[PDB]
Formats: structure tokens, C-alpha cells, sequence
């Protein structure tokens, strides 16, 4: 329809994807962090990154981009990703097309805060010829086909719950669980340590394991459990004096080690409940920040901020699983399991994206998605008089 | 041999430009660059082929 | 449509260009045309510039539009590239009166892309296809789309682009390029005479060269039967050499598997990364040098072929010896291979496939140009309705 | 307010409308070159067809000058190993 076409980013916590909003698939994406070499010299870019890892040179050290609120943190090095992306994977100058970017829902709170740092970075250091920031969470359903529903990310750094109703983010009902793939990430590291033959610089080796070997493990040796691991266990027990897969073996080459590494079920399944119960990770944690309680709870929250009832019925028959954890194999019957527990009353209808890929960058593929309706003025888009007017007095 | 005449003889149309737009529904308070259908040296010389063939 | 004559198959490369004017109708040939990828500015009062064949009054620069396979100056790209359809137009009109009242009528051009140029890159140069060169039939492939139906086409592989001061990784999926994965090394054929250079430094650089061109080079794992052979110079004098020329390799093919299995380690479908694990294909110049490939595959499946390490496979075997069932993993490659050859081009089995991608984009070009829809590629009409835009809509 | 809602619900609406027509229209980059490789496949079917059918006419037409006095170089290098045991 229009003449046009435009610039997606997307600051993920782990990865940012870039791309036009001509293709279906993203134009590239990289670690949502960096590696700082002295005089000052930023570093962006997977295999970069993993070469800057290989060198080992004394005094790099990696930074992330975004903080745990889902926003930008380093700003300065911000600058320097979206340089980088500019000269090497767009290859354009920032200043002919437009710019759509994305973040995660929030309560609010920081909206006025990380909008006049956008302005500065995106005018005043950029000159980007029109600016627009949407919701992800709101794009991911709107890409379903949804007005309402309930959004489940399961994804890293926390798993963000973030009930629409009508096109409307309930910001007090949504939730951001300090529980997500990175910390699965730490659990795994520490439970296979005992089997790796020990057991800052050192830090940017932990970035390096993250985003290699670590990433393989999770990708295929996690599993979820059907029904509550613990229950099921007895079940088994139960059924077996009266057969039992727990026992089962996996097994997972460890690469750097060049050894085997063998897991039974149970133990895969043992990962895949910390989500469910971080009360059984330490003292520190509550039963209610298990998922199936913190989705509870913001259901309820949601019906607290507007017919109960309905509410139910209608969040619970929009469900979208999502977020690049989800693929853990079981996790979409486990969380329906776990909704059927907290309301056997309502019928459950869920949505997830069978395809790996999609999954992945789905919170790209939404944001390019909204980047290319023909109604132009229907974002928020925003020039330098919106900066100006922000500076004016 | 004039190489621009062979053009006009071969494969025997409106052109663009690469400039700035302003967006409207009117006009919106910004601008950016794209393909506008448009307002309306050379090699100088031929390269000598059989110097350039597998022979 | 479209005579066999007038489609243009044009492949541009960091040294030079192949250029194909015209198919064989009944069969497949190796491109005839072969042209050095450089061309000659003139720096006149005030910076204005020309471009020339030659070095006019030994005056003008030196220019190399394309390094490393990326375009570096378009302008003098686009000259280039003008320069050649006319040498090809004035070519076949000295040769053909009747010229224009057939084969140069109507001119199919498919010009192969290589996948550093830019979104921006590529606009301008379809402009330039239109409004400069006006031609009414645009094609611009990816290189490795044209890779995986030569072929025999496939659904999940691999393309190793072999360059001479890069390499190029590429993974294919569903017939789909992942642009997000595809990723370059700096390094290339290049980097193989310069060891050559380091390991025999008292040679002169050309012997070295056209030693690496010479069958007497080669990637081991009867001329390897020998612990000497010679090679006739381009001067014509008699090169004598050691075991020296089968060396010089390893740096390289080392650098292409780090990369290729942190390319093929972030595939999200394990289904389909298996598959595309049994179909590696590799193409350029310098994998003609015979055990290229085989050591390249080998480096390859020595780094990453999952199965039982060793001494542990050795240790199920001891203590059976005292059948056990495969040790089955979650992970994968559990099988890599090479992708299998067509064998009904007899013109380039003989020929060799080092520059098979061409084929593929022969092959796909007459099944383009004798279908009669014309689905996927940039008509007149077409750049008329979106201008360059247009190349998106019909986008491989 | 009443009517601020229903504004957001249409607006929301009409976004939806606008993606949903796109699901269908749209037609990505994979969905060339998967047509690409669907039509390719068919050619090589027709043209390797056509090959093999010329292998088979200059076959025959060689066996015909025979009668009237791969393989074929198979028979050349096998009538030479043979020659040369004879020459030998
Ligand atoms: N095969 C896999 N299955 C499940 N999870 C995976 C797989 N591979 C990677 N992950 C996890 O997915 C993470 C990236 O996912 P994702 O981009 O959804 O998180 P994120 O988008 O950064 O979080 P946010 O959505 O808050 O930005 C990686 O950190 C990795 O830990």
C-alpha cells in the first residue's frame, strides 16, 4: 500500500534483533551485550563476540544492554550497538529511514524516563527521521489475530505474564518472574559442574559457555514433566506395586570435553520444575512464584482491575504460549496442565507456534508485523518536536 | 559502435529517484528518504571481447 | 519466449566476472566470457570523473568496485557492469547484422548477488538495470539459491563459498536462506599462497601461484606416490618440488569448520539441522584443487560427528567382551555428508563443478524462461508499479 | 468515555484487519524460493529428460555406423586394453 519500508530493533535481553521490514526473517541478530577493549573499542556481533572470546586478551569484559526491567541500561554503549548495526548490518545511514523499536510491558513507571533518552539518542545523536516504540507483548497478540489474551513468556531473564483485555495491557496485572531461562541457564551449569572436570575474564568465559555449550543442553536434554513431578513420581511408585520412564536414560556429548554426559528423566524433569516450584530451589522463594500461582494471580489481578467471571473465561480461552523457552519440550501441556489445576471450571484454549523459528523472534516478527500496516497514522509517531517540546523549559 | 545507441536499440517507463517524503494523511512534521517516482561520465568506450574469451 | 540465445546469465566475482550470452539450447556449457573486475577512473578539474577501459594518457586510477565480494564503489559497479552488456551488445552486432531484429530484441538478464550487497546496494543497481541499461527482464539470485539446484535440488544444506580473500558460510533451510546465520570469513585462496609464501620464502610469488594452480598440488588425507615432481612454469621452466605441494590448506579449512559449526549449532529445528548436516555443498575456484573437498568434509565430521568419543565406545565394547545397542544422543550431527552431484551434464562433469553454482543458475534460468508465468522476476510493468521496491515482491 | 473505548476497540480492530489481510496476502521470501525450487525440480525433470534422450539418439546413431562398417569411452579404453594386450 504505502511507499515505504522501515527499520525494526528489538533490545531483547539476550538478543537484539534487527532488520527491514521488506523480509520475513530478520536481517541479523546479536547478543543484547558487548565486549569493551582498550583505547576504548565496542565490540558487536555473534561471531565477533565469540573471536574477541577466543582471543582472551586481558581487560575485555562484556556488558549488557538491557537491565532486568526489559530496558536500556548502558545507554552510551547503546549508541554504539545501534551504530554498529547501522554501518555493518543495515549498512545505512540511520538518517533516511524510519525507526520502529519495541519493549516489554511495564507498570509505567519509567515511560517518561527511557522516552527522553530515546529522543537524545535517536534525534539528538542519530537524527532518525521519525521515531516509534510499541509493546511486544501487545504485538504478539495482535500478530495472533487477538484483541485479548494472556501472555506467557516464557523467555529469558524472567518470565513476563501480561493479561490484554481488549487491547488493553493491564499494567497492574502484569508481572515480571525473576524466574527465566537464565536462570535455568545458572541451574544447568551448576548441576552438570560436578560432572566437568574443575568440579571479570572469567566472566566473559561464562558468556562465551552461555551462549554455546550451555545453549545446546537446554535446547534438547530439558524436559517438562506432564504432571507434577513429585505427584507422578508417587504415581509411578504407586502403579509400580501394582511402567516407569523416570528411570530412563539421555545422553549429551560435552563437546569441549569431548565426554559423555548421562541424565535420567527425573533429573531432566527436576529442571523444568523450578519454574513450577522455586520453593524447592531455596528458602528464599514462595510456592506463589511458581508459574502456575503468578499466572493465578495475575488473572485475578486482571479481574481485579475491571467482571470476574468473564475475565476468566476470556484470558483462559486466549492463552499464548510463547517466548524463546517455551520450545522445552512438555512446557505448553505443563502450563494448561497447570491452569486446568487453578481453574478446573473454565475451558482452555491456547495458541502456540509449532514452527522453532517463529517462536524465536516472534517479538520481532510482531514488531514488524505492526511496522507494516498501511494506515500510517495509526502510531505514535514521533520527530524532533516531540524532543524539542520534551526540552522546552 | 556507440554503446548508448546500442541501448536504445536493444529491448526495443517511468523513472525514480532516491529523495526525500514527507508522510501526510495533513502532512506530518518529519521526513525520510525512498524511491519517488521522479520529476518528469560513462565508460566512454567498448572493451575489446576475444581478449576476454576462453580460447 | 525466451530465445536461448538472448538470455544473459551474468556472475560477478572479486576477480573477475563470468559472463554467458546466450545458453546451448540442447545442453549445458561453462561460461565462455571471463572479465577482469576493474575498471579505470579519471580525476578531471575539480574532481569530476570519468571511467575508461584502459588507463587513458596513464592518467586514470586503478578501481576495484567489488572487494571481498562486496561492492565497495557502486558507481564504478554499475560502470563495470554498463561497460560489459554493451561490449557484449557491440559484440554481437559487429558479428550479426540481424542482430537486433532477434537476439538482441529482448535480453533475459540474471545476474547472480552475492549476499554482502546491501538492501540499498541492490536498489540502486536495479535502477540502473531500468534506467540506464533499460532492460525489461530482471533477475537477481542469490548465489546459493542458485547453489542448491545445481544440486539436484535440496531443502536443507550447505553452502561453503570459497573465495580468494573470503569465505562465505551459508545455511540453507526449507529452500530458504537464514540470513541471520549466513556469515563471512576473511579469508580465502589467498591466504593459501601466502603460506606458500611463509613456508617457501626464497620462491617468487608467482611460482607459488601457479604452483597452487598446478595438478601437482594437492589436499591429502600418482603424484602423491612420488616425493618429488615437477611443474612447468609460465615461463616454461621446470619447477621442481617436495612434499611442499600438499601443504598450506589447514589454516584455511580450519577457519571455514569454526564457522560452519557455530552457524549450523544456532539452526532452531534439530529436525531439519539434521538434515541439513547430510548435504554439504562446496563451490569456488580454489575447491577445484583435487581433496579439497574430501579434506574439507573430513575436517568437518572429525569436529562435530556426534558419536560415542572414542575410548567410551571402546568401553562398552570391553565390557560386552566379558552386542551392545547404539548409544543413542539427543544431539546432533549423528551423520554429515556430502551432497550428492547431478550426473546428466556431461559439459561440466568433464569441465569439473568448481564454478557449478552458474549451472544452477542455467538450470533455474530455463526453467524460468520457458514457463509462462513470470511469478519471480522484475518486469517493466513491474518496476513501473513499486520501482526498485519491486525486486522485494519477487524476492527469493 | 463510552465512546473513547469503542475508538480503541475499532482502532484495535482495524489493526487486527490489517494483519490478518496480510497473513493471507503477503506471500515472504520463502514462499518464492520454495516455488522456485517446486518449478526447478520440474524442469530438470524435462530437461534431464531431453539429455538422456540425446544420449540415447548419439548411442544409436553410433550403433547404426557400426552395423553399416560412460560406455563409450568404457569400450574405447577396454578395445585399447585389449589392443594393447594384442600389441604387447
Ligand atoms: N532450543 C531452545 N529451547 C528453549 N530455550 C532456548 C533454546 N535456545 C535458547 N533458549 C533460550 O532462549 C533465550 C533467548 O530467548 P528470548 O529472546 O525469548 O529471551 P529474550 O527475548 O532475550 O527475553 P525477552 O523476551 O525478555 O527479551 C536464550 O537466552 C536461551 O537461554
Amino acid at each position: 500500500t504505502l511507499n515505504r519500508k522501515c527499520v525494526v530493533i528489538h533490545n531483547g535481553s539476550h538478543r537484539t534483533v534487527a532488520g527491514f521490514s521488506n523480509v520475513e526473517l530478520p536481517q541479523c541478530i546479536i547478543p543484547s551485550s558487548y565486549i569493551k577493549r582498550t583505547e576504548a573499542e565496542f565490540i558487536f556481533g555473534t561471531y565477533n563476540m565469540i573471536d574477541a572470546a577466543a582471543e582472551k586478551r586481558n581487560g575485555d569484559e562484556v556488558y549488557t544492554l538491557v537491565d532486568s526491567q526489559g530496558l536500556p541500561y548502558n545507554w552510551d554503549a547503546l549508541e554504539m550497538q545501534w551504530r554498529y548495526l547501522y554501518d555493518t548490518q543495515l549498512k545505512v545511514s540511520p538518517e533516511e529511514l524510519p525507526l520502529v523499536i519495541t519493549m516489554p510491558a511495564t507498570n509505567g513507571k519509567p515511560d517518561m524516563a527511557i522516552l527522553e533518552r530515546y529522543y537524545e539518542l535517536a534525534f539528538d545523536k542519530l537524527n532518525v527521521p521519525v521515531f516509534q516504540i510499541v509493546i511486544e507483548p501487545l504485538a504478539i497478540a495482535l500478530s495472533m489475530g487477538k484483541s485479548s489474551a494472556f501472555v506467557i513468556d516464557i523467555g529469558a531473564s524472567g518470565c513476563n505474564v501480561t493479561p490484554i483485555i481488549d487491547g488493553i495491557v493491564v499494567k497492574n496485572a502484569v508481572v515480571r518472574s525473576k524466574f527465566g531461562g537464565d536462570f535455568l541457564d545458572f541451574q544447568v551449569h551448576e548441576r552438570l559442574a560436578p560432572l566437568i572436570k574443575e568440579e571479570q575474564k572469567r566472566s566473559t568465559d561464562v558468556w562465551y559457555e552461555a551462549s554455546t555449550w550451555i545453549q545446546q543442553f537446554k535446547s534438547t536434554m530439558l524436559q517438562v514433566s506432564e504432571k507434577d513431578l513429585f505427584e507422578l513420581e508417587r504415581y509411578y511408585k504407586e502403579q509400580a506395586d501394582i511402567n516407569n520412564p523416570l528411570v530412563q536414560k539421555k545422553n549429551f556429548l560435552f563437546k569441549p570435553l569431548n565426554k559423555t554426559l548421562t541424565l535420567d528423566l527425573k533429573e531432566c524433569y527436576q529442571f523444568a520444575e523450578y519454574l513450577f516450584k522455586p520453593q524447592l530451589i531455596s528458602d528464599k522463594f514462595s510456592p506463589e512464584d511458581g508459574l502456575g500461582p503468578l499466572m493465578a494471580k495475575s488473572v485475578k489481578k486482571a479481574g481485579a482491575s475491571i467482571s470476574p467471571e468473564q475475565v476468566y473465561s476470556l484470558l483462559l480461552t486466549n492463552v499464548i504460549i510463547t517466548g524463546s523457552t517455551s520450545l522445552i519440550e512438555g512446557m505448553e501441556q505443563r502450563i494448561i496442565k497447570e491452569l486446568s489445576i487453578r481453574f478446573p471450571q473454565y475451558k482452555l484454549t491456547t495458541f502456540a507456534n509449532q514452527v522453532m523459528m517463529d517462536r524465536k523472534i516472534q517479538g520481532w516478527l510482531g514488531a514488524l508485523t505492526m511496522a507494516n500496516l498501511p494506515s500510517w497514522s495509526l502510531g505514535k509517531w514521533y520527530s524532533k518536536e516531540d524532543y524539542e517540546t520534551l526540552k522546552r523549559d | 559502435m556507440d554503446p548508448q545507441t546500442l541501448i536504445t536499440k536493444a529491448n526495443k517507463k517511468e523513472s525514480w529517484r532516491y529523495d526525500w517524503y514527507q508522510p501526510s494523511k495533513e502532512k506530518y512534521p518529519f521526513r525520510y528518504k525512498t524511491w519517488l517516482r521522479n520529476q518528469e561520465e560513462s565508460c566512454e568506450d567498448i572493451l575489446d571481447l576475444k581478449e576476454f574469451d576462453r580460447r | 519466449p525466451f530465445r536461448q540465445d538472448s538470455i544473459l546469465i551474468i556472475y560477478p566475482r572479486s576477480q573477475t566476472t563470468l559472463v554467458q550470452f546466450g545458453l546451448n539450447e540442447e545442453t549445458f556449457t561453462v561460461p565462455e566470457l571471463e572479465i577482469p573486475t576493474q575498471i579505470y577512473r579519471t580525476t578531471r578539474q575539480d574532481g569530476s570523473y570519468t571511467y575508461h577501459s584502459t588507463n587513458k594518457d596513464n592518467k586514470a586510477e586503478l578501481i576495484k568496485p567489488i572487494q571481498n565480494g562486496e561492492i565497495i564503489d557502486i558507481s564504478a559497479f554499475t560502470q563495470f557492469l554498463r561497460l560489459i552488456f554493451v561490449s557484449i551488445l557491440s559484440d554481437r552486432a559487429n558479428k550479426n547484422q540481424d542482430a537486433f531484429e532477434a537476439e538482441l530484441s529482448n535480453i533475459p538478464l540474471l545476474l547472480i548477488t552475492h549476499h554482502s550487497w546491501s538492501q540499498s546496494d541492490l536498489e540502486i543497481i536495479t535502477q540502473y538495470v531500468f534506467e540506464s541499461l533499460e532492460i525489461n527482464n530482471l533477475i537477481q539470485l542469490p548465489a546459493s539459491l542458485a547453489a542448491t539446484y545445481s544440486m539436484i535440488s535440496l531443502q536443507n544444506c550447505c553452502i561453503i563459498d570459497v573465495g580468494t580473500h573470503h569465505t562465505d558460510i551459508i545455511p540453507i533451510v526449507d529452500y530458504a536462506q537464514l540470513d541471520h546465520l549466513v556469515s563471512s570469513i576473511p579469508m580465502g585462496g589467498q591466504s593459501i599462497n601466502d603460506s606458500l609464501k611463509k613456508l617457501l620464502p626464497q620462491w617468487d610469488d608467482d611460482q607459488i601461484e601457479s604452483l597452487k594452480k598446478s595438478p601437482i598440488f594437492e589436499v591429502l588425507s600418482k603424484n602423491s606416490d612420488l616425493e618429488f615432481n615437477t611443474f612447468w612454469d609460465e615461463k616454461g621452466n621446470e619447477i621442481k618440488v617436495g612434499k611442499q605441494r600438499f601443504q598450506g590448506c589447514n589454516n584455511l579449512i580450519k577457519n571455514i569448520s569454526n564457522r560452519v559449526g557455530l552457524t549450523l549449532d544456532n539452526i532452531d529445528d534439530i529436525n531439519k539441522a539434521k538434515a541439513v548436516w547430510e548435504n554439504i555443498i562446496i563451490v569456488g575456484g580454489t575447491t577445484s584443487i583435487s581433496g579439497f573437498k574430501e579434506a574439507l568434509l573430513g575436517q568437518l565430521l572429525k569436529d562435530h560427528l556426534i558419536i560415542e568419543p572414542e575410548e567410551e565406545k571402546s568401553k562398552r565394547e570391553e565390557e560386552a567382551k566379558s552386542f551392545v545397542p547404539t548409544i543413542e544422543y539427543v544431539q546432533c550431527p549423528t551423520v554429515i555428508k556430502l551432497a550428492k552431484y547431478p550426473d546428466y551434464f556431461p559439459e561440466w562433469k568433464k569441465s569439473g563443478y568448481s564454478e557449478i553454482i552458474f549451472l544452477g543458475a542455467q538450470i533455474v534460468s530455463k526453467q524460468i524462461f520457458t514457463h509462462p508465468k513470470d511469478t519471480f522476476y522484475i518486469t517493466r510493468e513491474k518496476y513501473n508499479m513499486k520501482g526498485p521496491a519491486a525486486l522485494w515482491d519477487v524476492q527469493f | 468515555r463510552k465512546k473513547e473505548r469503542n475508538l480503541h476497540l475499532q482502532k484495535i480492530n482495524s489493526i487486527i484487519d490489517f494483519i490478518k489481510e496480510r497473513q493471507s496476502e503477503q506471500w515472504s521470501r520463502q514462499e518464492r524460493c520454495f516455488q522456485f525450487g517446486r518449478l526447478g525440480a520440474s524442469l530438470h525433470n524435462q530437461m534431464e529428460k531431453d539429455e538422456q534422450k540425446r544420449i540415447e539418439r548419439t548411442a544409436k546413431q553410433r550403433l547404426a555406423a557400426l552395423k553399416s562398417n560412460l560406455l563409450d569411452q568404457t569400450k574405447d579404453t577396454r578395445i585399447t586394453q585389449l589392443l594393447r594386450q594384442t600389441n604387447s
